[PDB]
RNA sequence: UAACUUGGGAGUCAGAACAUGGGUGAUAAGGUCCGUGUUCGAAAGGGAAACAGCCCAGACCACCAGCUAAGGUCCCAAAAUAUAUGUUAAGUGGAAAAGGAUGUGGCGUUGCCACAGAGUGACACUGCGCCGAAAAUGUACCGGGGCUAAACAUAUUACCGAAGCUGUGGAUUGUCCUUUG
RNA sequence: GGGAUAAGUGCUGAAAGCAUCUAAGCAUGAAGCCCCCCUCAAGAUGAGAUUUCCCAACUUCGGUUAUAAGAUCCCUCAAAG
């Protein structure tokens, strides 16, 4: 029974910054959902969280491939009879680019009490700057 | 304009072009104009 | 100085004075055993290779033969009058490593 | 279905009446006269703002 | 209508979270020296002393 | 490695789907009535999103051990953002016909070197797409995010993957005693 | 009233010397879509912002304590219920 598990006491976490310039929405989202989850460090510890905080920058520059800016609809419901709304992925990005990236990455993390706490490590901002200079966020390069 | 599953020419003048993923037939005589074959 | 032995159809990481539990051997309590199949000698000492290192035996003393904690094997199939109940205690041997 | 009509407590809620008109503003008493009626009971607070349309 | 399921000891003891009577809220009288009800007379000897 | 013979004790006489030969119905029905196989009934485990009957495989018990089957390898979710060569722009992939069409690859066969100069018109045979395509609480026919390759045809090389096989301990029951075992 | 569009109408323009609303590009176009108009809304656990008010005594706890700004028990009531 020689197996090592990691507890809150022995876990540390880093801060990274990813740039969305010239990146596909689904080719960037997949790689960020493996950092938040902590599948790059040797002590995986599925019961405990070991992931790292990431900061997206320039999230407007995100790019879609083929006729999607007018042929991809995001639907929602408000529980009232007949109330079902929709907005095209083009207009969403010219309106609220933080939401676009942030609702694609979260559809790749599990839906449990623990995947809800790993979705709070994602900070998204359209501008080339970010207000988190108080830490030491080092850059991470997507492969 | 006449919309029908089958669009074929009727005179020497009529011509068959394609706009926006649809097959139509422009032509001089406005009675010959048809779309979506 | 840790090594990787291969005793009971399994492998075990071993350190000096570590208490390790393995499957039932024939050696009597209070005797001294030895392991002839060592796979990896490393850590502080020189990294070595495989299938098996040349020589490199590991020695230990036998402390107790025993029988593990009891479990109960119950199963059934619903709407069909069929059940079954069994017990089990798996035997073991406890050793202490003293020379790698 | 959410949004059904059932019994419940009614009134008490903020109401607006648009496009009303002023008649005489009577300084030395500080009273205005507005052509029409105004929501609320007597001795109650009302607001008066220029129309948006 | 009748009840479809029984009610457990847990769901029964939550309902009575609020089924309790409050303190009568009394004060000492500056004659009797004995606790009396506020805005009433001292029963022990009647002196309202408004 | 089964067979037959005489004696003791029985249960069963409402069957179901799937594939393949046929009646009947309308070359309708999870329809029904026969022949021939298998699985369920009386069968757990892995895949098909969930799903008695479909593809793989038959659980004596214990283990933080190995190699495989169907099916798979961007994230949820274990293992290739692998390699080489091609196709498809519709989100086809991820429901459907008669018919219609200068969509685009191949392959040939040809008439004329003009058709309005470097080339031009007519035919088969085929790969993959387009239109035809309208329903009732809520997107709602990829399981979801998402994808222009993470889609499709062809060929190799690894890897994951079950209570299957193996490795080491234990338990009962039969056959042999290669060693009172 | 402004914004982006549906069926249609085009302008420029090739693949195909011409022709052609489309492939690159530039417009116009509905009681419908999104803001404008009217109420609710920070338990929006992502819990926001603004101006004001109060702020020492005991400790070997590294914390305790009542009291401050303030709000209630109780009582007289209606524009409320």
């Amino acid at each position: 029974r020689q197996t090592f598990m990691a507890n809150e006491s022995n876990i540390e976490r880093k801060w990274y910054v990813i740039d969305a310039e010239g990146q596909t929405l689904g080719r960037l989202s997949s790689e960020v959902a493996s950092i938040l989850r902590g599948k790059n460090k040797v002590t995986y510890t599925p019961h405990v969280d070991t992931g790292d905080y990431v900061i997206v920058i320039n999230a407007s520059k995100i790019e879609f491939t083929g006729n999607k800016e007018t042929d991809k609809v995001y639907y929602r419901h408000s529980n009232h009879p007949g109330g079902i709304k929709s907005i095209t992925a083009g207009e969403l990005r010219r309106t609220n680019p933080e939401r676009l990236i942030e609702n694609s990455i979260k559809g790749m993390l599990p839906s449990t009490r623990l995947g809800e706490k790993q979705g709070k490590k994602l900070f998204v901002y359209g501008g080339a700057e970010h207000p988190h200079a108080a830490q030491q966020p080092e850059n991470y390069e997507l492969r | 304009m006449k919309v029908r599953p089958s669009v074929k020419p009727i005179c020497e003048k009529c011509k068959v072009i394609k706009r926006k993923g649809k097959v139509m037939v422009i032509c001089e005589n406005p009675k010959h104009k048809q779309r979506q074959g | 100085m840790f090594a990787i032995i291969e005793t009971g159809g399994k492998q075990i990481k071993v350190e000096e004075g570590q208490e390790i539990f393995v499957e039932k051997l024939d050696v009597n309590e209070g005797d001294t055993f030895t392991f002839d199949k060592v796979l990896f000698v490393g850590g502080d000492s020189v990294k070595v290779g495989a299938p098996t290192v040349e020589g490199a035996t590991v020695t230990a003393t036998v402390n107790k033969q025993g029988r593990g904690k009891k479990i109960t094997v119950f199963t059934y199939k619903r709407r069909k009058n069929s059940k079954r109940k069994k017990g089990h205690r798996q035997p073991y041997t406890k050793l202490t490593i003293d020379k790698i | 279905f959410k949004g059904q009509k059932m019994p419940g407590r009614m009134g008490g809620n903020t109401v607006t009446v648009q496009n009303l008109e002023v008649v005489q503003v009577d300084t030395e008493n500080k009273v205005i006269l507005v052509k029409g009626n105004v929501p609320g009971p007597k001795k109650g607070l009302v607001e008066i703002r220029t129309s948006i349309k | 209508a009748v009840p479809k399921r029984r009610t457990s000891k847990t769901r029964k003891n939550k309902r009575r979270t609020h089924f309790k009577i409050s303190v009568p809220g009394m004060t000492e009288c500056p004659n009797c020296g004995e606790y009396k009800l506020s805005h009433r007379v001292c029963k022990n000897c009647g002196s309202y002393n408004g």
